[PDB]
């Protein structure tokens, strides 16, 4: 979580604010946004809320390359695992 | 100066092309086609002319090139006054010149005047006017100082003078252009109809010819305007293949169904008669002289491929213009319906 | 009776409905939208 | 022969092209310094 | 005649395969049959015209026909 | 007398003025401004003046009325249909 | 312009109300497949005059647009164009027009090239299709026409004044006691 | 083949009445062509190739040479869609 | 009056063709192909480290999205080149850079406090609404300049001392806010654009949290920010960080920016490509100029200060040879060899949906449930303000942007009203 | 209306399965009556009219169609009453109307038929009334009505080698293409349309 700035160029979380399909990602963001921001001060962590939207974690690595992870019906542990995989895969991507 | 020309070719006659063009010598066979090429995209076209008879269809049909408010006809043009040229090309960013000695003229002085004096004055006027972006002079293929033909002899000097006066001038050297109102297919048809027994040749008919369609010539003009780098260079325009005069006669005979018959007159006696008698369209010394000469595309200058125009083959192009004049032999009853 | 009589009757019925215009329909000012905050 | 004036006026009624600088001009860093062409007087600046 | 229809490869041509295998839809089939009629100066009745399924049947029909030029 | 000055704009109704009256020859394709400017101010005793642009109804413009009792005495007022300018004969 | 609620309950009427969900076909659309899915999930499921969220619907070049007449050899740009469906209200200049507006849905097409010719300065339109607006009694009819003719359509719903209590007695109001603070 | 392409563009129809009306119109236009009611230049618009040059003219490949291996969007962007004079 | 009579600017000083400036300074017209080819060559030659961009005032969602995608594919991440003034706000949550309370929230708030805001000059319609609210039930306080507002206001001060006191709780206005129900805080973008904008923003956050401007029991979020650049609002919506500034940039892309530009911002040796519609400013810093469409000529999306996303429609096509900015960026990317995945407006809006779907719900404000989290005050933040006055950026209401500067009616209004409206003193009558 | 008038109730007495919707107005002549007739019964009704005793002396004066889809009351919207004929225009794709004159009864009878199907199918009556041939040809070409069992469907008053329905409200008066003369083809050609806007 401390290496997000160097590994990735942007993290984005697009989900719905009143759907059970997004509940997990919604709660995880609400709980850990400040932790991640403190760990990585200047890194962009964008949050976007739209009703009846599919949960999605979008990691932009470098040179306009992005990976989109479908995080529907995923517990906070699953969201943690997906984010960790996205951060770790930066070396393989570039 | 700048040779760039920003114009929009995606519009019809009522659009604004962005080309303001003055076309000298547009009363000839190729004049209406060249004018229509620019007019049909919305360009403004000016046609300066001093033609007799004024009521001729050649003058009249020039008004159809662009339309109302876009095509203008400047009558009673004076070809030895610089003010006349200045007025003609005052608002034109394109200046096309097709003023060349007619096939009916045998006088060397008149041919030189038409092919040199007018061209040089037009080039000088273009140089004076800083808004003339492009100049397109029409020379003839095979132009040379040693050419026996007075027309070609004077056209070589004319193109040299145009280049000297306006270094950004584009010189075309078309081969024998054919079409509905041409001097080649129409002349063949009319001569064979007037004799009914033969076409009168005055040579061995081994001279090479590389015909090009007038539509292809117009497309070449448009492509030359589009291509900025074409400025200041000489182009030779011709068909994909080269045929001799005998081969051209054979192709026309095969296409039209009319059996061929070439009646030979000695070249010397024909030359003497034509140079000592009155000359008109169908009886002139220029035709006799050019029968022997070769008018083809040489590799010394740029070709049509440089303009990126694919000319159509002569057998395909000339077939439509001889549909009416077709031999009526044995035909099917279904074909009798017409 | 032909099959299309039912369609004709449907057309006649719908042609007789009362009609009103959105321009003349009253619209009241909506109350303030209650802002919601994610728990914890 | 004066069609250019009428055409330019008609074009400017709806859209007048910006007159770009021509020839040598003064430069302040990466900027070309040109006096304002607005006929109106900047009264607040003047007084 | 087929040389006009450049979708089909005349080199490896199987006279028993269907027009669809050759690469001709119904419109292409109708155009091809009309072209063959023009070539041989014949006229296929409606039944046979619609019944043709490959080039072999057309060849056999034209062979049986005596009016073909 | 700068046409773009604040004073000039305020006096001319926030329009750029043309003292020579020659620009109208091209702008409006006529010298009618110059022709009408020659007519002097017509002095009318009454506070309100009626103008019909002619000698009889239907021979000019619709009948209009102009107030010559200006908040500043003697200020000429121009008819809207025709450029004739009327002023009160202050005495 | 508003029939009684649930007055029409036909399958055709429900089909007209419902908007199709796009299927990624082009290479760009397949690359942006996630975007197409998000747009389908978020856009309103049905169109009704009571709706409040604007949206843009792509042209449906399908068997449903067979009734269009503006697909000819000379012109091939009219079909598939995007229109705008909205209620045109009376201008703010006047309140009682002789011919009042706002009683019909206007369908409009964005104007193409408009240029003043040099000879006389007359205005000319590159395309003559988008000169006049179309008018429909109901948004349902407008959308049905768009689906039948194969045009895409944006829909922008109207906004009207909020009713407020009006009374001449409000002109005279007692401010209150002078000592009040 | 060109008229086949014309029909293919309309092959999506699924309304028998509309198809019957279209067939009536097609027969009418075919009869006009037979009887010379129409002009050749006016009626050849149906027979003209969709993307191939006409066989009686020399075509210009300047656009293809300039924009070789470029997207149709970029080709249209460079071509423009409005007169630039106004 | 500005929005009513500033459209005249579009009628003159319009760029109608790509242009290039020689070292001598002589501008010359060129073709789109030539301009795009030279720009692509410069992009390929220039390392991504020394490439930067400036966001204009009238940038739209489509144009900013295309520019962001192109820069990302070139590996460029810094979207600001100016270092003098940058907005100090994070684009992570919409709640932290949009008016949490809508434009109708003034009609609901009982106390409204302005910080470096002049509603009369910026959003006059909002000023009229505030006048209605204060005549019915609303008390207005102001920390900054004492502008001639149409309604009575209580001027607490102009320095950051008032903010410090309110944050510390010793100022009586803290008790006033606590007593008041549904208080509102409106802050102009200039205050956050100050050098200490981050400190002022944190001070406002803590003040709001302590005084209940963001109350869960009331279900109220009175924290608001009044912006001055639609382009900046769009950039924040799309997630572009306003603080990311490239100190030294060799290749600058100015997307129609004409305000705050100074020679010092552009290095002498840099290469400037300016996407613009007027030549008043930014066209003189440009090595290459590309005409673009205006709001009346571009079919695009615009997000206003309250978060409402509306669709701006095409009235007339761009003048002359002008092209849509998103199309220009798409062509530039394809020529440079990094083609974008959208060739039409539909596909570009699909990409916009990928980035932030809520922009596809036109004329609607998407609610956010992370307002409290976004605006929560963190521990250990600087929160150190400077002892200087809080000012307002607008000087001449009739001249604020390039279109207004080019307009003639606006010039007449300026010359007819500036001297009559200028006054160093406050109208004690109201 | 100071004349002797009687409703044409014979049609609905004979065709016992149809409902009657009839109008008379002072906007029309004193002896003029409008009625609504379903399309699926139009042909049989014309058969009865052409050979009934008192309707035998009947001539089809006129025939045309109205694109009712875009019909809107521009003024006095609230004054509309449920008995007005305009109520049948709304939401109906097309409305084809015929008008006949009867000599025995000295009467004028107009019949309105509502076409709601998208293809605009209706049985032709040119086999019953001879002059209806060109009337129906014009109506079909100008509005796109698909007349069935028609003697001659060929266009009448439309240009050669063109398909269009100009009288539809969707169509623009300026058209979609203009005819010029092409020098390259040396003949009249037709190309895209650019016109003048006042
Ligand atoms: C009476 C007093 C008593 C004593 C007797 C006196 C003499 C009595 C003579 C009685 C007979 C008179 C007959 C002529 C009547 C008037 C007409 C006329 O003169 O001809 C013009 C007339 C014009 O043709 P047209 O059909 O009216 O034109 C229609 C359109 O304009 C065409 O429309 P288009 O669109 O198809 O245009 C195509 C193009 C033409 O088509 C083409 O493009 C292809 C051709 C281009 C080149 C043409 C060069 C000239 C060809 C001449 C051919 C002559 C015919 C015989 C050829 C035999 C070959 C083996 O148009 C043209 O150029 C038209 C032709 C121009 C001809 C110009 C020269 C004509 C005058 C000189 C002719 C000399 C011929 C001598 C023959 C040998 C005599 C022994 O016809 C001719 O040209 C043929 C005339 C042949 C007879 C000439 C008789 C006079 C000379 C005889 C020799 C000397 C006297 C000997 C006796 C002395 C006794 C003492
Ligand atoms: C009822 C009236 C009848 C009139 C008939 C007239 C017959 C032709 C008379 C020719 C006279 C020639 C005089 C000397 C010319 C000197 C110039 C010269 O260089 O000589 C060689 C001339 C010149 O031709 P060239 O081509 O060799 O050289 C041109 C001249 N230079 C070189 C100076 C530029 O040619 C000739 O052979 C003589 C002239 C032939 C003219 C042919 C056209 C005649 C048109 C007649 C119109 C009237 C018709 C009447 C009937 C109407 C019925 C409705
Ligand atoms: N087979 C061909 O067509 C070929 C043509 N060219 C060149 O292309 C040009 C155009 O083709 P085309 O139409 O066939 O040529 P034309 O002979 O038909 O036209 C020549 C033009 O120049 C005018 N003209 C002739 N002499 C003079 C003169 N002394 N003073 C002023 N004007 C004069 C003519 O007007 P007027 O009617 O008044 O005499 C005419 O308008 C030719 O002139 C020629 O230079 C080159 C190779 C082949
Ligand atoms: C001489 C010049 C004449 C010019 C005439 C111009 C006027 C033409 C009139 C309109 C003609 C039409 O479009 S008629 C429109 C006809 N309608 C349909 O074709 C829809 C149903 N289609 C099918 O059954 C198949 O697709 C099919 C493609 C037929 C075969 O395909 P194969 O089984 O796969
Ligand atoms: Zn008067």
């Amino acid at each position: 979580q401390k290496l997000i700035g160097t590994n990735l160029r942007e993290l984005r979380f697009v989900f719905c604010q009143n759907s059970q399909r997004s509940l997990g990602l919604r709660n995880y963001i609400a709980k850990n946004y400040w932790n991640l921001k403190n760990q990585n001060p200047n890194f962009p962590l964008i949050v976007r809320e739209c009703e009846e939207a599919d949960p999605y974690i979008i990691a932009r690595y470098q040179y306009g390359v992005e990976k989109k992870a479908f995080a529907a019906n995923n517990n906070e542990a699953e969201i943690e695992n997906i984010i960790k995989t996205l951060v770790e895969q930066s070396n393989k991507v570039n | 100066r700048s040779t760039q020309l920003k114009f929009y070719d995606g519009g019809n006659r009522q659009s604004i092309s962005g080309i303001r063009a003055t076309i000298f010598g547009a009363t000839g066979f190729m004049g209406p086609y060249i004018g229509a090429a620019l007019g049909y995209i919305g360009s403004d076209v000016i046609f300066p002319h001093n033609h007799v008879y004024a009521y001729d269809d050649y003058v009249k049909e020039l008004k159809l090139c662009a339309g109302s408010g876009q095509s203008y006809i400047m009558r009673h043009f004076n070809y030895d006054d610089d003010n006349m040229y200045d007025m003609a090309i005052k608002n034109s960013n394109v200046v096309i010149n097709l003023v060349g000695s007619r096939l009916q003229n045998k006088n060397f002085q008149k041919a030189a005047y038409a092919n040199i004096h007018v061209a040089k004055k037009i080039a000088e006027a273009c140089a004076r006017n800083p808004n003339v972006r492009r100049l397109i002079h029409f020379s003839a293929a095979g132009a040379d100082t040693k050419s026996p033909s007075p027309d070609l002899h004077t056209k070589f000097h004319g193109e040299e003078a145009v280049l000297n006066a306006f270094p950004n001038a584009t010189i075309f050297r078309p081969c024998t252009v054919y079409g509905m109102q041409d001097y080649f297919i129409r002349h063949w048809i009319k001569e064979r109809d007037w004799w009914y027994h033969f076409n009168i040749v005055t040579d061995d008919c081994t001279a090479k010819r590389q015909p090009i369609l007038i539509n292809d010539v117009a497309q070449c003009v448009l492509n030359a305007l589009k291509l900025q780098e074409s400025a200041g260079q000489i182009y030779e325009l011709g068909g994909p293949h080269v045929y001799s005069r005998l081969e051209v006669f054979e192709m026309l005979a095969n296409l039209s169904g009319r059996p061929p018959k070439l009646a030979h007159i000695p070249h010397d006696i024909a030359l003497k008669i034509t140079q000592n008698f009155y000359n008109w369209e169908f009886f002139n010394m220029e035709k006799v002289i050019k029968d022997k000469l070769d008018l083809i595309v040489t590799g010394k200058h740029k070709t049509i491929s440089d303009l990126y125009v694919q000319p159509v083959s002569f057998p395909q192009g000339a077939e439509q213009f001889i549909d009416d004049v077709r031999y009526r032999g044995v035909e099917t009853h279904d074909n009798l319906e017409k | 009776s032909r099959p299309g009589d039912e369609e004709q009757n449907e057309m006649i019925r719908i042609a007789s409905q009362k009609r009103v215009y959105l321009k003349h329909q009253r619209v009241d000012r909506p109350a303030r939208q209650e802002a919601a905050f994610i728990s914890s | 022969l004066n069609r250019m004036r009428f055409i330019t006026a008609q074009r400017d009624r709806s859209r007048a092209p910006w007159q770009s600088p021509k020839g040598e001009g003064v430069f302040q860093g990466k900027k070309l310094i040109v006096a304002s062409n607005s006929p109106f007087i900047d009264d607040m600046s003047i007084r | 005649v087929l040389s006009n229809f450049e979708q089909v490869n005349l080199k490896n041509l199987r006279w028993e395969q269907n027009f669809k295998k050759l690469g001709l839809d119904s419109l292409d089939q109708t155009a091809l049959l009309a072209s063959i009629e023009h070539e041989f100066t014949i006229l296929f009745p409606d039944g046979v015209f619609e019944g043709f399924e490959n080039l072999e049947q057309v060849v056999n029909y034209i062979l049986k026909n005596i009016n073909a030029v | 007398l700068n046409p773009y000055s604040y004073e000039a704009l305020k006096e001319n109704h926030w329009l750029v003025s043309d003292s020579s009256k020659k620009n109208s020859e091209w702008t409006h394709k006529s010298n009618a401004e110059q022709l009408i400017a020659k007519v002097p101010i017509i002095y009318v005793d009454s506070n309100i003046v009626r103008c019909i642009g002619g000698t009889e109804i239907n021979a000019g413009h619709p009948q209009v009325y102009i107030q010559l009792d200006t908040r500043k005495h003697g200020t000429p007022q121009t008819c809207k249909y025709c450029g004739l300018r009327y002023a009160k004969k202050m005495d | 312009m508003l029939l009684p609620k649930n007055a029409i309950q036909s399958a055709r009427y429900f089909e007209i109300q419902k908007i199709p969900a796009k299927i990624a076909k082009t290479a760009n659309e397949k690359i942006l497949s996630v975007g197409v899915a998000q747009k389908n999930n978020i856009q309103p499921k049905t169109v009704t005059a009571q709706g409040q969220i604007g949206f843009v619907q792509h042209p449906q070049l399908d068997s449903s647009c067979q009734y269009t007449q503006f697909y000819t050899p000379q012109r091939r740009d009219i079909r598939g164009r995007v229109a705008r469906i909205y209620i045109q209200d009376t201008n703010h200049m006047h309140d009682t027009p002789q011919i009042p507006e706002g009683y019909k849905w206007t369908l409009e097409f964005e104007r193409q090239a408009q240029y003043k010719t040099p000879w006389m300065g007359w205005s000319f339109n590159g395309d003559t299709f988008s000169k006049r607006n179309h008018y429909f009694c109901t948004l349902e009819d407008a959308i049905s026409y768009c689906k039948q003719m194969g045009f895409g359509y944006e829909v922008s719903f109207p906004r009207s004044r909020y009713h407020t209590r009006k009374s001449y007695a409000d002109n005279m109001l007692w401010p209150g006691h002078d000592n009040a603070v | 083949i060109n008229f086949g392409n014309y029909i293919r563009e309309r092959n999506h129809y699924r309304d028998p009445g509309l198809i019957d009306h279209r067939i009536q119109l097609g027969y009418e236009l075919l009869y006009e062509a037979e009887m010379h009611f129409s002009q050749h230049t006016i009626l050849m618009q149906y027979l003209s190739p969709y993307n191939t040059p006409l066989s009686d003219r020399g075509y210009s490949y300047l656009e293809k040479v300039k924009y070789g291996n470029k997207s149709k969007f970029l080709q249209g962007f460079y071509k423009g869609n409005k007169p630039t004079e106004f | 009056d500005k929005t009513r009579h500033a459209f005249d600017g579009l009628k003159r000083q319009r760029i109608n063709s790509p242009m290039k400036r020689s070292k001598d300074g002589n501008y010359e017209d060129i073709f789109w192909e030539e301009a795009i080819q030279t720009i692509s060559k410069k992009c390929l030659n220039t390392p991504s480290d020394q490439i930067g961009a400036i966001i204009g005032e009238f940038a739209d969602i489509e144009s900013i999205t295309a520019l962001k995608d192109f820069l990302n594919r070139l590996d460029v991440d810094n979207f600001e080149v100016r270092q003098h003034g940058n907005l100090k706000v994070s684009p992570d949550f919409r709640a932290n850079y949009l008016m949490n309370s809508k434009i109708t929230g003034v009609e609901d708030a009982d106390v409204l406090l302005l910080v470096g805001c002049n509603p009369r000059y910026e959003a006059p319609v909002l000023n009229a609404r505030i006048l209605k609210s204060t005549r019915k039930n609303l008390k207005v306080f102001n920390i900054g300049t004492n502008q001639d507002l149409n309604y009575k206001n209580v001027h607490l001060g102009n320095s950051t001392k008032v903010l410090k006191e309110i944050a510390d709780g010793t100022h009586p206005f803290a008790e006033r806010l606590k007593k008041a129900k549904l208080p509102m805080i409106m802050v102009g973008a200039s205050a956050l654009e100050r050098e200490d904008g981050a400190e002022l923003y944190n001070t406002l956050k803590v003040i709001s949290n302590k005084t209940g401007v963001i109350s869960e029991e009331k279900s109220w979020n009175g924290f608001n920010i009044l912006h001055k650049e639609m382009g900046r609002i769009n950039a924040l919506e799309l997630g572009i960080n306003p603080t990311s500034v490239n100190k030294n940039a060799k290749l600058v892309f100015i997307l129609g920016a004409d305000n705050n530009l100074r020679p010092e911002d552009i290095p002498a040796d840099a290469f400037v490509v300016y996407f613009g519609t007027h030549g008043d400013e930014g066209a003189y810093y440009a090595d290459i100029i590309l005409p673009t469409a205006a709001y009346t000529e571009k079919n695009a999306t615009w997000v206003n200060t309250e978060g409402r996303v509306q669709q701006g429609r095409l009235v007339v096509m761009p003048p002359g040879d002008a092209r849509e900015d998103w199309q220009i960026i798409r062509a530039l990317s394809e020529e440079a060899g990094v083609p974008l995945p959208y060739d039409s407006l539909e596909e570009l809006r699909y990409r916009v949906a990928e980035l932030a779907p809520h922009l596809l719900k036109y004329d609607y404000i998407e609610p956010t449930i992370f307002g409290k989290v976004a605006l929560s005050a963190q521990q250990g933040v600087k929160t150190t303000l400077s002892p200087t006055p809080i000012t307002d950026y607008i000087d001449n209401f009739y001249m604020t942007d390039a279109i207004s500067r080019a307009s003639v009616t606006m010039a007449k209004c300026s010359t007819a009203f500036n001297h009559e409206k200028f006054s160093n003193f406050k109208n004690l009558a109201k | 209306m100071q004349n002797k008038y009687m409703q044409p109730i014979q049609l609905f007495i004979v065709f016992e399965k149809l409902n009657s919707k009839m109008w008379i107005s002072k906007k029309l002549n004193s002896n003029h009556s409008i009625a609504l007739i379903p399309s699926n019964w139009f042909y049989s009704i014309n058969l009865f009219l052409k050979r009934e005793l008192l309707f035998s002396n009947i001539t089809l004066i006129e025939n045309s169609a109205i694109d009712t889809i875009s019909y809107n009351l521009e003024t006095n919207q609230n004054d509309l009453d449920k008995t007005n004929i305009e109520n049948y225009f709304f939401k109906n794709k097309m409305l084809v109307f015929y008008n006949y004159y009867n000599y025995f009864l000295k009467s004028k009878l107009t019949l309105f038929i509502i076409l709601n199907n998208l293809n605009k199918n209706i049985d032709s009556i040119d086999r019953i009334f001879a002059n209806a041939n060109w009337l129906e040809r014009e109506t079909s070409e100008m509005y796109g009505i698909n007349y069935k069992w028609k003697i001659d469907t060929r266009k009448l008053l439309l240009d050669y080698s063109k398909i269009e329905n100009p009288m539809l409200k969707e169509f623009q008066s300026e058209g979609t293409q203009d005819a010029f003369y092409n020098i390259f083809e040396n003949q009249v050609v037709v190309l895209k349309n650019e016109t003048v806007e006042l």
